[PDB]
RNA sequence: CGCAAGGUUAAAACUCAAAUGAAUUGACGGGGGCCCGCACAAGCGGUGGAGCAUGUGGUUUAAUUCGAAGCAACGCGAAGAACCUUACCUGGCCUUGACAUGCUGAGAACUUUCCAGAGAUGGAUUGGUGCCUUCGGGAACUCAGACACAGGUGCUGCAUGGCUGUCGUCAGCUCGUGUCGUGAGAUGUUGGGUUAAGUCCCGUAACGAGCGCAACCCUUGUCCUUAGUUACCAGCACCUCGGGUGGGCACUCUAAGGAGACUGCCGGUGACAAACCGGAGGAAGGUGGGGAUGACGUCAAGUCAUCAUGGCCCUUACGGCCAGGGCUACACACGUGCUACAAUGGUCGGUACAAAGGGUUGCCAAGCCGCGAGGUGGAGCUAAUCCCAUAAAACCGAUCGUAGUCCGGAUCGCAGUCUGCAACUCGACUGCGUGAAGUCGGAAUCGCUAGUAAUCGUGAAUCAGAAUGUCACGGUGAAUACGUU
RNA sequence: GCGGGGUGGAGCAGCCUGGUAGCUCGUCGGGCUCAUAACCCGAAGGUCGUCGGUUCAAAUCCGGCCCCCGCAACCA
RNA sequence: AAAAUG
């Protein structure tokens, strides 16, 4: 059967929207389109930098962007002229003045998006999937991470029959809502096509 | 949802937006009863000679991301299905699945 | 069903006459959720019964009902090789509904002016048993008697 | 040997890579035992008969553009085909091109209100050369030329990702350690109960764990506090008798925070366990009602045409631009609905009560003008305030008297209204008139267990206009369940 | 020359008792089934070989014509 | 009660 999106069904209950602001019919579409374009542009440019979550906060006629990454020196380089050139680039996507905050995240191997991208980029270099998935599960489980499930689907190896593999550890209760399941998907474009990666990480029970 | 389709509908958008008042003037002339046939026929000819691809009826709004004609929600600028992706990712503000 | 857990909601909403059987006749005669139309039709038939028969229409309706209530009926059974019909006695509750259904069904197709005098004619006919409903009840009874070889 | 039927002794050529025994897991049986589900039974209302709407098959066409095909295709992708959409046909016109990057050269785009052509396109075309300069030039814009190219709704869903249907919201599906078997495997997960449930109890070579069930989430039903504007009006007053005003925090109402129901208490049963059958209190009693939530996997299920993507394919075209036509054709067949065949009704007059929602490239009131669809006009509203906008079925009074009819409305003729550049192919409504089939429908077949079926109305999306379709909201309001062959 | 008989595409009722055209197989269409076969249900298809006559009226009865049989009788 | 085939 088809599973509901774990992040979608938890919006409002325990998850939070990445783009938080207010608008009306005059510029709701404009603001939403600007946010999607700016997120696409940021990911496409600094794909090398390990970026996970981009938050958009729009007060009156301004935009405050906070970026979550594991390598802050890549963007804050030699007093961060990268920051200023980034601001100049962003100024045209939305006419309001831009404000950039770089946020550091502890334990990058407990983040679903970073883990998925790491697995995908290992797969792109013709590393067989079992070792990569096992080591990802090992690293995640070694520090907290009361559950993790990793799934990879596609033309594994080079055989001309696609299939699906997945490894789980701990407990990953998806039907419960008190849980905060971090979930991410990514793709790898090898010589035989696209191989998809999905990661679920269960951190704990939200009480209170 | 070809590249050419998006470009050539941007053409309609540009032409319609560029005049944007002469149509209103001519329709005000026509709709006004006390305008006389002398001032109505010249307005008819003006409307006829003006390019056809500058009308609201000639515009078909598509997705701003892919250009899918069908399945459009003008509350957003999105198609039927990219709305679902954006909502699940959490990019659309204030949107949650409803039961009631 | 398979549980036998279904309840039995009790409805007794006689407005002015304060009769229980009249209420179930209302529920039977009501069509498409039109309660007021059923009220007017049944009360017109009742008033016709009153203006015709010197006896009060309550007991006339009751004795018409008790003269159309059957005692046994024939029911098909799959024996596994033949088409058999066995007679079974009526449950005490079911006979009232059977009488109501038969009465309303036969009253619906008279062809005269309106169901007021239609139901009036049926009540008068079934008071002593000259109506078609009583005839069909007797036919059902004689089916059950002619199929008594099975009985059980 | 035998009377005969035939018995007994007993080969070969040729041909295949197997034939076979016992046991294991699954599947199946016109084998068996329990249990469940509108599966039957008990009832209500339909479809299949008529006309019309809509999709599909077939046929036709220059084209009727592709896809979907038992349930799990057929009011489906399409939550809107007159142009566009648009992918097809006819005809006309382009080759670095409608778009992006690299090279060189000339210059503002704008506005020039003109001509040839169905049009793309071409040609004259007043006016300003522009901004900042190391004042050399540069940016961006318009055009020209050359390649590297750009492009494709072109093929492959049996090369793929992502997304979805289905079994099925059924209660199942597995693992670690231990043990049994030479093994495939098996135990756990079997038994007796009980439950909606692999839910729970006790037993028990098993002891534990995970995904599932339940719970956490939304809505509705009771009550308390907070708060009274654009909402409300119990009490006082004013009153032009309209919450119209002063005013009030009473109530309703709005929306935030909270209590309540957990087998809690009593009686009976039960292995004095789980649990079962009634009762009190209680607004609600036995997961109160509804929704979201869809395990391991199956169907090489669907999608390359939303998107992405490995290949393969075209480069004067399988890429682009424009005008007309088609997707709305029609000897037939099928699916899904609407209106009916009338007296539990058709008209006429006055009269009563809802919920939900949309609105500043918008709603669009009053008066007035038109039989009408509609027209001038402009108030108020960025909306608990103004508009969309008067609910209908229901009740009463008059009439029709069962007649193809004061039923039914298709078809058709004439003249209109609205938007749109443009209603012929091919829109919706309006006025007058004609007025059809249709007498409740064979075999067969469908939905539904309580605010349910049936019936009556209202709103939103898509959208210049175009709903009998989709999604959503209320009014009135049933019958039936002996039971599991 | 004898006797019987002509009725939807094929075969038989309706004939005796004049007034009342049905049935089985075929064709077409639709049902049931995962699909076919078998089954089930509708529609079309004969104004009754021909003519006259009787009769108020003839598929039902009286002759002629044409044909079919059971016949005898034909054997290139 | 009927039930041939792929
Ligand atoms: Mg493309
Ligand atoms: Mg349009
Ligand atoms: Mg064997
Ligand atoms: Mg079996
Ligand atoms: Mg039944
Ligand atoms: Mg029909
Ligand atoms: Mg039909
Ligand atoms: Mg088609
Ligand atoms: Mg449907
Ligand atoms: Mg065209
Ligand atoms: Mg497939
Ligand atoms: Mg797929
Ligand atoms: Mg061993
Ligand atoms: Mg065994
Ligand atoms: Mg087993
Ligand atoms: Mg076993
Ligand atoms: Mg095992
Ligand atoms: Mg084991
Ligand atoms: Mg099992
Ligand atoms: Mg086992
Ligand atoms: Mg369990
Ligand atoms: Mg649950
Ligand atoms: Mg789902
Ligand atoms: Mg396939
Ligand atoms: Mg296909
Ligand atoms: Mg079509
Ligand atoms: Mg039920
Ligand atoms: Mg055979
Ligand atoms: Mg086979």
């Amino acid at each position: 059967g088809q599973k509901v999106h774990p992040n979608g069904i938890r919006l409002g209950i325990v998850k939070e929207h990445t783009s938080v602001w207010y608008a009306d019919r005059k510029n709701y579409a404009d603001y939403l389109f600007a946010d999607l374009k700016v997120r696409e542009y940021l990911q496409d440019k600094l794909k090398s930098a390990s970026v996970s979550r981009i938050d958009i906060h729009r007060p009156a006629q301004t935009a405050r962007i906070t970026i979550h990454t594991a390598r802050p020196g890549i963007v804050i380089g030699k007093k961060g002229e990268d920051v200023e050139k980034l601001r100049q680039d962003l100024t045209k996507q939305m006419g309001v003045p831009v404000h950039i905050n770089i946020e550091e995240i502890r334990k990058p191997e407990l983040d679903a998006m970073l883990v998925a991208q790491s697995v995908a980029q290992q797969l792109e270099r013709r590393v067989m999937f079992r070792r990569a998935m096992k080591r990802a599960v090992q690293n995640a489980m070694r520090i907290g991470a009361k559950g993790i499930k990793i799934q990879v689907s596609g033309r594994l190896g080079g055989a001309e029959i696609a299939r699906t593999e997945w490894y789980r550890e701990g407990r990953v209760p998806l039907h419960t809502l008190r849980a905060d399941i971090d979930y991410a998907t990514y793709e790898a474009h090898t010589t035989y096509g696209v191989i998809g990666v999905k990661v679920w990480i269960f951190k704990g029970e939200v009480i209170g | 949802a070809k590249e050419s389709m998006k470009n050539r509908e941007l053409k309609r958008q540009l032409t319609v937006a560029k005049y944007a008042k002469k149509r209103a003037e001519l329709k005000a002339i026509i709709a006004n009863p006390n305008s006389s046939a002398e001032e109505r026929w010249n307005a008819q000819v003006a409307l006829q000679k003006q390019p056809r691809d500058a009308s609201a009826s000639r515009l078909r709004n598509r997705c701003r991301l892919t250009g899918r004609p069908h399945g459009f929600y003008r509350k957003f600028g999105l198609s039927r299905n990219k709305l679902r992706e954006a909502a699940m990712r959490g990019d659309v503000p204030g949107l949650v699945k409803a039961s009631w | 069903p398979r549980r036998r857990v279904a309840a039995k909601r009790e409805v007794l909403a006689d407005p002015k006459y304060g009769s229980q059987i009249l209420a179930k006749f209302m529920n039977h005669v009501m069509e498409s959720g039109k309660k007021a139309v059923a009220e007017r039709i049944v009360y017109g038939a009742l008033d016709k019964v009153k203006e015709r028969g010197k006896a009060d229409p309550l007991e006339t309706f009751e004795k018409a009902l008790d003269a159309i209530a059957p005692l046994v009926e024939v029911k098909s059974r799959r024996v596994g090789g033949a088409t058999y019909q066995v007679p079974v006695e009526v449950r005490p509750s079911r006979r009232n509904a059977l009488a109501m259904r038969w009465l309303v069904d036969f009253a619906r197709k008279r062809g005269e002016k309106s169901m007021a005098l239609r139901l009036a004619g049926e009540l008068l006919d079934a008071a002593e048993g000259k109506g078609a409903a009583v005839k069909k009840r007797e036919d059902v009874h004689r089916m059950a008697e002619a199929n008594k070889a099975f009985s059980h």
